[PDB]
RNA sequence: AGAUCUUGGUGGUAGUAGCAAAUAUUCAAACGAGAACUUUGAAGGCCGAAGUGGAGAAGGGUUCCAUGUGAACAGCAGUUGA
């Protein structure tokens, strides 16, 4: 399928993709920006730390009302959070991409996340009830995610 | 060693001071678990049901001030687990808490 | 209610019998253009005419 | 695995409430095998299902 | 018959609750 | 390009308001990929017979029962479910 930013050498690279994933797009975008460019081992342990609330992801674009934390100072920033669902979804995608690397026969200890992209998926409609006999949307905001890993050391 | 068992006494009064009425016994359980983790260095802490009953003996808000417990670090080596050790915390009924030291207990 | 007439009971019987999914082999017919039973009724979402 | 049916049937057979029905926490698989009132009766006879006593409400203070 | 090993473990199975609860009467298997 | 235009779609607001009426949960185990919520046991509580109990009328119409599933729905979750 057509990824954006096909790798320059699609023999030292592996790919992963997921569509209509039930995670929040804004949190997932921030987490993907946090883990972009990392080594795969570093990214895995960083996402585990985010789940354990020992390292934060900095909320840089979607930061309206996001609180401040001490762990955001590791990044050059002030607002950070710990999106557990986004961390676990990207961990699953990283495991899938590492399995693809194993299938393509390229060692998984020199992989670097060179491309990662989060798109909005079609929203899903639910219904909420308001004060004066009114109905309001309760949309979900799922996301497509894609990533291209690449061998370099 | 690593299969050691010891007997401690915990100042539940000290660790619960300030907590609201409907939270005092659940927080007593949480503080007992945290005490066991800090003492034995094992994130896996199992609390005996008799110990839980002892903590809840006087209701949700009038928790006992001091409690004598026994921490037993034991092998979790029964299945694929992240922790190979765990701490079982049991209840030791005492008549007085005066002059009770933290004592190593044998097998 | 528990007390009901024969006409009402028969009406409810027909509604029960026609509130069911489509068969699987329908979608293999030539020129089907049917994906699902669009006349499915739930007892709590929409109420019957009577 | 999920003994809601067994608790209900045991209550019906023992003619008590679901408060007083005691299912053996160790023989969960054996109790879960029971899907009929005959099997519930067999378990009651075998002592895997026990009717708990009435909670004590003493009138000694009133007397 | 009862020996010391059988008695010390029997105390466990007959107790199905704390103080003030009825004791277990039997646990019989029959196929 | 306008008509508080018609229909459809999409933003900022905004990961914000909010998920605060009726005292309350805890421990261990089981199943399970997965348990704050499922089941079992233990404990602490509540309804307190003008009940949060047991049964009917009207109305609903299969929601009843068992088994299975885990897409969607049950404004968190679910191995549970009207
Ligand atoms: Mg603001
Ligand atoms: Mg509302
Ligand atoms: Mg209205
Ligand atoms: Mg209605
Ligand atoms: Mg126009
Ligand atoms: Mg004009
Ligand atoms: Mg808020
Ligand atoms: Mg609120
Ligand atoms: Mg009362
Ligand atoms: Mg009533
Ligand atoms: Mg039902
Ligand atoms: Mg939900």
């Amino acid at each position: 399928v057509r990824y954006s930013l096909d790798p320059e050498n699609p023999t030292k690279s592996c790919k992963s993709r997921g569509s209509n994933l039930r995670v929040h797009f804004k949190n997932t975008r921030e987490t993907a920006q946090a883990i972009k460019g990392m080594h795969i081992r570093k990214a895995t342990k960083y996402l585990k730390d985010v789940t354990l609330q020992k390292q934060c992801v900095p909320f840089r674009r979607y930061n309206g009302g996001v609180g401040r934390c001490a762990q955001a100072k590791q990044w050059g920033w002030t607002q950070g959070r710990w999106p557990k669902k986004s961390a676990e979804f990207l961990l699953h995608m990283l495991k899938n991409a590492e399995s693809n690397a194993e299938l393509k026969g390229l060692d998984v200890d020199s992989l670097v996340i060179e491309h990662i992209q989060v798109n909005k998926a079609p929203k899903m409609r639910r219904r909420t009830y308001r004060a004066h006999g009114r109905i309001n949307p309760y949309m979900s905001s799922p996301c497509h995610i894609e990533m291209i890993l690449t061998e370099k050391e | 060693n690593e299969v050691v068992t010891r007997e401690y006494t915990i100042n539940i009064h000290k660790r619960i001071h300030g907590v609201g009425f409907k939270k005092r016994a659940p927080r007593a359980l949480k503080e007992i678990r945290k005490f066991a983790m800090k003492e034995m260095g094992t994130p896996d802490v199992r609390i005996d049901t008799r110990l839980n009953k002892a903590v809840w003996a006087k209701g949700i808000r009038n928790v006992p001030y001091r409690i004598r417990v026994r921490l037993s670090r034991k092998r979790n080596e029964d299945e694929d687990s992240p922790n190979k050790l765990y701490t079982l915390v049991t209840y030791v009924p005492v008549t007085t808490f005066k002059n009770l030291q933290t004592v190593n207990v044998d097998e | 209610s528990s007390h009901k007439t024969f006409r009402i009971k028969r009406f409810l019987a027909k509604k029960q019998k026609q509130n069911r999914p489509i068969p699987q082999w329908i979608r293999m017919k030539t020129g089907n253009k049917i994906r699902y039973n669009s006349k499915r009724r739930h007892w709590r979402r929409t109420k019957l005419g009577l | 695995s999920m003994l809601r049916l067994q608790k209900r049937l045991a209550s019906s057979v023992l003619r008590c409430g679901k408060k007083k029905v005691w299912l053996d926490p160790n023989e969960t698989n054996e109790i879960a095998n029971a899907n009929s009132r005959q099997q519930i009766r067999k378990l009651i006879k075998d002592g895997l299902i026990i009717r708990k006593p009435v909670t004590v409400h003493s009138r000694a203070r009133c007397r | 018959i009862m020996n010391q090993e059988k008695l010390a473990k029997l105390q466990a199975q007959v107790r199905i609750g704390g103080k003030g609860t009825a004791r277990r009467k039997k646990k019989v298997v029959h196929r």
